[PDB]
């Protein structure tokens, strides 16, 4: 009722963090599309509203950095409770599962691969926010906006994996 | 010193300051 409640907290906090990542990504895409439209209206034809738009893009990136910090500490305490159970139950022990079937090392690998994917995607977003306001080739501008929108380091099947914890916690009805 | 030129962060390292009274540093 202690470790299982930590799984109950961890799956719900995972789902809530994915929802706030999607809201911040929509705000960032609207600000970046306005930045590119202001740049092409500059070059086809100033620093205050361009600096203001770059500053709210920086505030969006700071919010995503805070979400990644909470992701890293959630995976770290999941690693800590799996190592605590592995130290407490000994080596040669056939452990019954906390829910019906799954052991806790599967939760550790799910959290590790989700953490790796979102950590790579945040670094690509920092490079896009570095290089967006200075470039002049419009194909590269469309490529940078497509890298913001389509998120090429976040894979689709990991959503299926998130729903596996939603059938290991029970927030969704069986 | 840290300045953000249009989103790009810059790292500046100060080597020498020469002031108004003519006294320089090392």
């Amino acid at each position: 009722s202690v470790s299982a409640r930590k799984i109950k907290d961890n799956a719900a906090d995972w789902h809530n963090l994915i929802l706030k990542w999607e809201t911040l990504n929509d705000a960032g895409f609207t600000t970046a599309n306005n930045i590119a439209n202001l740049k092409i209206s500059l070059l086809n034809k100033y620093n205050e509203e361009l600096e203001k738009l770059c500053e709210e893009l920086q505030a969006t990136l700071d919010g995503l950095t805070k979400i990644q910090v909470k992701m890293e500490k959630l995976s770290s305490t999941t690693k800590g409770i799996c190592e605590l159970e592995n130290y407490h139950y000994g080596e040669e022990s056939k452990r019954p599962p906390l829910f019906h079937t799954w052991p806790t090392t599967h939760f550790y690998e799910v959290s590790h691969k989700l953490l790796e994917m979102y950590r790579k995607e945040l670094l690509l977003k920092r490079t896009v926010a570095k290089e967006l306001a200075h470039t002049g080739d419009p194909d590269l501008t469309l490529s940078y906006l497509s890298m913001w929108l389509h998120q090429p380091y976040v894979e689709s099947d990991s959503r299926l994996h998130l729903e596996s914890m939603l059938l290991e916690t029970g927030h969704r009805a069986l | 010193l840290y300045c953000t030129f249009y989103g790009r962060p810059y790292k500046l390292q100060v080597l020498r300051v020469k002031g108004a009274d003519g006294m320089i540093l090392g």
